[PDB]
């Protein structure tokens, strides 16, 4: 018990479009991650940070997907309006 | 014989203004039954008074129940102090 | 002052034995 899973979170379209981020696919102590600072070892302390309790409460549930001699690189632009 | 039995009972009046060397809640704990007072929790077996040796009317007043109750001399207490620091 | 009875206190001993004293365990989102 009392241990986080690995998996199960998706909370990625909604940082999409989430109007503050730097993004340009959708429209329409002072550290900002504790990636350098301890918690000292407890789940709770991670819980303060409005850019991760953001990720634990708008979450959702997905499933995993399961799936030459000179390489010719040709960019591949896309521009399409939907909704 | 039954064990469960409450045994603690406490007046809804709260005259709770000069009660503070009682026992309370933190209100005045009120039991079924009274307290009994204990002078001394060890007692001397020896002290041949008590023990009724069966060689040789006599009346004697010791000074204090501190005979029957095993206290040390003050000098192993002041060499324990002098043992502390 | 003679129709002043009082309120039974309960033991509660499977409160009394092993109570201790969940959101804080993050398992329950």
């Amino acid at each position: 018990n009392q241990l986080i899973p690995q998996a199960y979170i998706s909370n990625f379209h909604n940082r999409l479009t989430n109007e503050d981020d730097g993004i340009p696919i959708f429209t329409m102590g002072n550290a900002v991650l504790p990636d350098l600072q301890d918690q000292h070892h407890n789940p709770f302390n991670i819980l303060r940070y409005p850019k991760i309790r953001d990720t634990f409460i708008n979450g959702k549930v997905v499933s995993p997907y399961r799936l030459s001699g000179e390489a010719i690189m040709i960019p591949i632009t896309l521009d399409i309006e939907h909704m | 014989i039954m064990i469960d039995a409450a045994s603690s009972f406490v007046l809804p009046i709260s005259i709770t203004k000069n009660v503070d060397v009682l026992q309370r809640t933190d209100e005045i704990l009120w039991f079924r039954g009274p307290s009994v007072i204990v002078n001394e929790r060890i007692i001397n077996s020896g002290d041949p008074h008590l023990s009724l040796p069966l060689n040789r009317n006599e009346k004697e007043s010791l000074p204090g129940p501190f005979v029957l109750g095993l206290r040390p001399s003050a000098k192993f207490t002041a060499h324990r102090l002098s043992m502390l620091r | 002052f003679e129709t002043m009875v009082a309120n039974p206190i309960k033991v509660s001993r499977l409160q009394s034995n092993g109570v201790l004293t969940i959101h804080y365990s993050l398992a329950n989102f």
